[PDB]
């Protein structure tokens, strides 16, 4: 069972260092359609970037880095009427982990089923909404060294872009930086927030070389090129590509998503569904094919060093699958391609690629 | 000349208040009330009674939102072990120690007496011990290690020392008051023993005391009494604050249902022993009051009793505010606030009240040697622009 | 009249032993070595190695088969819980307590300063408020409770009672010095923390100490010195005897293996600084068994005694009561020294006159000695902890006693 | 959650020395195990340091009950002996929260006792093996069960039954080839006990005395006990019987077997066992085990057991009624039983 890789955690919680003020921050109606989506997104570093790092040094940037996303502490609260996030301090959840057992490479080459879910903690929002911390986040540290950053993020709170320039934000802070509807709707939650398992879909990783992803392309940039060939060797009626706004920096968290629906790789390459007030979904509902190529994931800077992997997963996953593509790990380009969908259709996409390139 | 020889040489000495030093927790650790109430209800899931009680005792305490909680109780399982308290104990006593040899410039050579105060936590060697290695102090030092005298043992100190400085002449005391509350926590859900959970937060001073001539003018107060009660002979007002163990073996401080009741006779007791001390009805025999933070019951209590105002029963309230029930050291954080505001003129009389388990109740008068300045290196230096905030009723 | 005014108010008051009284023991809860090694084998099963360094550190230890322990860790394994430590606190204040209100003739509203000392139990309230409500002691009682400050905690309480009656004319001081076994006793199995373990058995003493004049006559000593030594500042005398956890949670005493250098050097500097105060003109390496008549080394171990014998070069009839209080009771901890005078007064020593030095090391590392003068000459009695095995000593004391 | 305690003598003994006689390390392979019962009124709150107390002058004058056993420096296969190094006996407190002294009463065989009276063999540690264990369970009615488990080298049954004939007193306030019965055993090295070849299995079962007159009529106890047990076994019995005379006996073995061989017919060479060797009898008729009062109330039931009991098997027969334990290693164990339930309904 790979979910008992890690043997005890320390749970603990970290608050803005200046109250905010306990104000509220009302939700638009696209932050309410997404509240059933999580973003898990880990980074890997090796020991240089660990070097002598206790867990009070990478706790104490939090405090500013919250005090900066005030929202990222706060709770949902409801006057039946639509949810808000309520400013009092609840802060965020910290995670300390340890993974005596093996090390950053056997991760690396482990399975990947059941992988990181392990290594970013966190729950959904709920059945107790008032008390459901909006971010985890997991410092893992392995046995030779090195650690794992795990971000388990309510979507409500914000498009996984935001997460990630939450990330970069903590890293800054830590080094010195002064600051066919696409959209479904399904039965009600209630005060839970979370999508159920109708099924027994699968998530997989897959790595790809530039030169790979080079070869493959003379048969059809990047992105259109994975989604062309996921496409292809899947179906073997639309695809809801979402490309967010990458155009952001020192700012608070904030879902400002981008959606492109396309009726194969002509098609890749080239608004007023949500009434008021439903349960929506939009991940897993017309295989979507998220992407985070515009953003720095691998731009952090950890004791002068660079995150030696990064993996960012969906949760709450609809009916058909999400595709996720980021860049890889610099060298000679790569991508990661973390991919969740029903056992069949993963198992004919792990057929076709090990077919193609022994991935799988 | 016999008149002379049997008054000056009789006489007793001066002890004079030269400075002190309160503990700033630091600003990264105010523990809110939604993230208390959270952590207690991830404690206490199998308890939703005790999670209540908790709530209902929280949210009409009158805390604020930037009390301070040691690193240990920061775990969701709050695990204290013996290194986390004396790491907590160190943190708090050498922040409040230096800040006192700083301002006061006292070598460490010079210090006389040494009276440590800390009612939970007690080490060995004792904190006292512990003081004297860390700052290298002379080898025939009169040093003392209190506890278990509960929130009233920092005035016992401030005794303590008077009386020793009355007999060894030209020496300096330093007594330090503190509650290590690691240690103090408690690991159960009974809803006798959570209060102190819900109240206390961390804090700490290092008070200098002196009979030398040369601090005269140096000396913020001199010490005119120290009066003192313990009503530990009455069978009830013994077992009020009684530290034992819940029905799993868990230790906590259990208080009894007539706390309230048993500790108001205890303040009447010393109210009726200072009175004719002071007597030229106290409103107006002092200038400012200290009333310890123990809760804003017991706050109420007394402001109705002795008929104090809203403002001179003001320091107190907003020191459990501010800072919660910090125990012993409480009655100085106060005394920041009243010299922070541009208050404590010179001659003006301070009464301090200081009521713990035993059950004790002290109070000590001081008067002002000179007016104090507004200063910026203090527990209050940041927040006290916002003093006195409204502190409403009920808290959500 | 003026230089005799001058003279008598500068003068410092005369501080006087009246009486105190010792916790005795009854017979049953006295601990055999091959009881006490049984216990152990059965407890630490799983560490043999931890067994067999206290068979080797109990077997030299210089203790006796009647030293008593309470009534928690007769249990396999022991339970100490708050209740018994509170019960058993109870049981030996309150005997030595009674005991001293019965030999004084001390009315309980006569006492006006409550000095209680006890290292590692430290209730809420405090030992003193116990006391007080016990006794019903006044409500302006000068109550002090003194913890963690070790095995010379004993002589500092004195110390500090001396220091109250020279500001308050007229009163009385009662100083209880204890140790409570039950919340100390080690539960683990590493062999550093064991050694108190095997030492350290249950006892207590009550003292009253007064400086009226009606107290003066019947005082039994005079208050000579008292000197005080905090090896400190160093790290090394610091660390000797620290109090913290083992690699599985439990707390414990550890003791550095350079424990002897540190109280030896401390007592050295305790004896180089009280030398001056008590040497006759005629020494002023001075000889120290010509200034005393009596000596009362603290019960800390057989090591100790012996490097205080090879030192001061005291003869083997001056370290009788300390060798024969180590035997008897064991290490009571602070209490020990008020053991040993009561070995010098029922053998029948204490002639008017005599000079007693009490020397009491501990953790800090702290080292206190007092000097007393016998204010008259002492008669045997039957009250005492010795009265039922004090014609039996002195005996002979093995240097390895077979389990 | 049982808890385990030591109880020393008051008066020390300075590490004496008891000599074991050539019948007692003979027999040093055998256990008695006595448990007496006592109803609520017989104990309306005793607390477990009022109990303990009468030990302390009790072991005085039984004190080679504290000691342990020990060889000489001689050699390591000396002449065992009791040294009274003041070991203590090791005194057992259980709370049955679950069941009450009549359900026990009514308990069925199975290891009744067992349960009721700790116990361990004097090894493979002698030097730190307990002589004496004491329990004293307390149900949830309020009734207690003493038991007392007493290695047989110390004394014989009458010994353990004086032994606590002096503790309730003192509680009290009182001022204090094949014929040869005795069967050679491969040596047990320093661990004394006798591990069972078979399926040795023990039952106890009580008689009326409306059945004893009928039995007898049909044929004193004794005698019609042994006729009935051995008739219904058959479709070497030697018997253990008291001196016949004591007054306040220290811990000792005065037993007598019955022909009588005579007691010079082994030596020290090997281990030897009495009971079960031969089908033994063993039966002690009177007894003071009744006549004994705690806070003035008799004791409800008694019963002994042997441990250590060879192959063939033992009966011990005590007055109640009257009380018997037969233990047997066969089949023959069913046997009797069935034959039992088909006469007295006993099973
Ligand atoms: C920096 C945030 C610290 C939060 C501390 C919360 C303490 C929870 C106490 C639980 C009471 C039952
Ligand atoms: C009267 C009973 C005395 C029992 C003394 C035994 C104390 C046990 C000590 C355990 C050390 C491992």
């Amino acid at each position: 069972n790979p979910e008992n890789r890690v043997s005890g955690i320390k749970l603990s919680s970290v608050v803005p260092a200046k109250a905010t003020g306990n104000q509220d921050y009302e939700l638009k109606n696209i932050d309410l359609a997404m509240k059933l989506h999580y973003i898990k997104g880990v980074y890997f570093f090796n020991r240089e970037a660990v070097r002598g790092l206790t867990i009070f040094d990478l706790k104490r940037p939090m405090f500013q880095l919250l005090d900066i996303f005030y929202t990222a502490s706060g709770r949902i609260r409801r006057p039946a009427g639509r949810p808000f996030i309520k400013c009092n301090d609840g802060g965020v959840r910290i995670v300390e982990a340890f993974c005596d057992d093996q090390t950053i490479a056997e991760w690396l080459a482990m399975d990947h089923e059941s992988r990181d879910d392990c290594l970013a903690y966190g729950s959904e929002l709920g059945p107790d909404l008032a008390f459901s911390p909006l971010v985890f986040v997991q410092f893992t540290s392995f046995k030779c060294g090195g650690m794992s950053l795990g971000l388990s993020w309510a979507h409500v709170l914000g498009d996984p872009f935001s997460a990630s320039a939450f990330v970069s934000m903590w890293a800054q802070i830590m080094a010195g930086r002064v600051p066919l509807y696409p959209i479904k709707r399904v039965d009600p939650v209630g005060d839970h927030w979370q999508f159920p398992n109708n099924c027994n879909m699968k998530t997989h990783t897959f790595q790809f070389t530039k030169k790979q992803l080079d070869q493959m392309a003379s048969n059809l940039s990047h992105f259109e090129v994975i989604s062309a060939t996921i496409w292809k060797l899947l179906a073997k009626g639309v695809v809801t590509i979402c490309r967010y706004n990458g155009q952001r920096e020192n700012e608070t968290a904030s879902n400002d998503m981008v959606l492109s629906t396309a009726e194969l790789s002509t098609l890749i390459a080239d608004e007023k569904v949500l009434s008021e007030s439903s349960d929506f979904i939009m991940y897993g509902a017309n295989l979507t094919f998220v992407d985070m190529e515009e953003a720095d994931v691998y731009g952090l800077k950890l004791q002068g060093q660079k995150p030696v992997d990064v993996n960012y997963s969906i949760n709450g996953v609809g009916e058909q699958g999400v595709v996720l593509v980021l860049a890889g790990p610099e060298e000679d380009r790569g991508s990661t391609v973390t991919v969740v969908l029903p056992e069949n259709q993963l198992e004919k996409l792990m057929n076709e690629l090990n077919q193609e390139w022994n991935l799988a | 000349i016999f008149i002379a020889t049997v008054y000056f040489m009789s006489k007793p000495r001066h002890v004079y208040l030269v400075d002190y030093a309160c503990y700033k927790p630091p600003v990264t650790c105010r523990v809110p009330f939604a993230t208390f109430m959270e952590h207690s209800r991830l404690i206490l899931k199998n308890n939703p009674k005790s999670v209540e009680f908790q709530m209902r005792i929280l949210e009409r305490s009158g805390l604020g939102e930037e009390t301070c909680l040691p690193p240990a109780i920061h775990y969701i399982p709050p695990t204290p072990t013996m290194e986390a308290a004396r790491g907590e104990a160190e943190l708090v006593i050498f922040s409040a120690m230096d800040s006192l040899l700083q301002k006061t410039g006292l070598k460490p050579k010079d210090i006389d007496i040494l009276i440590v105060n800390c009612s939970l936590f007690s080490p060995t060697p004792s904190l006292s011990a512990m003081v004297i290695n860390k700052y290298k102090l002379r080898s025939n030092i009169k040093s003392f290690n209190l506890s278990g005298m509960g929130c009233s043992a920092g005035l016992i100190s401030i005794d303590l020392a008077r009386d020793l400085l009355q007999v060894h002449p030209n020496s300096n005391a330093v007594v330090v008051s503190t509650e290590i509350i690691t240690p103090n926590y408690y690991q159960g859900n009974e809803r006798a023993m959570l209060l102190p959970n819900c109240l206390f937060r961390m804090g700490g001073a290092a008070i200098l005391l002196s009979n030398r001539r040369r601090n005269r003018s140096r000396a913020k107060y001199r010490l005119v009494h120290v009066v003192r009660t313990h009503k530990g002979a009455d069978d009830k007002a013994y077992r009020c604050v009684f530290e034992e163990e819940d029905k799993e073996g868990k230790v906590g401080i259990s208080l009894s249902k007539d706390l309230m009741a048993i500790a108001g006779e205890a303040l009447k007791s010393n109210i009726t022993t200072i009175g004719p001390l002071v007597l030229p009805d106290f409103k107006q025999a002092f200038e400012h009051f200290c009333i310890h933070a123990g809760g804003r019951a017991v706050i109420d209590e007394l402001q109705k009793n002795l008929q104090l105002s809203a403002e001179q029963v003001e320091a107190s309230r907003m020191t459990l505010h501010r800072f919660g029930n910090t125990s012993s050291s409480s009655l100085w954080y106060e005394m920041s606030y009243i010299e922070e505001k541009g208050r404590m003129k010179k001659g003006d009389r301070v009464w301090q009240i200081a009521f713990g388990s035993g059950f004790k109740c002290n109070s000590a008068v001081w008067k002002c040697n000179k007016t104090i300045k507004t200063t910026t290196d203090n527990p209050w230096s940041d927040c006290i622009d916002r003093y006195p905030v409204h502190i409403p009723e009920i808290v959500k």
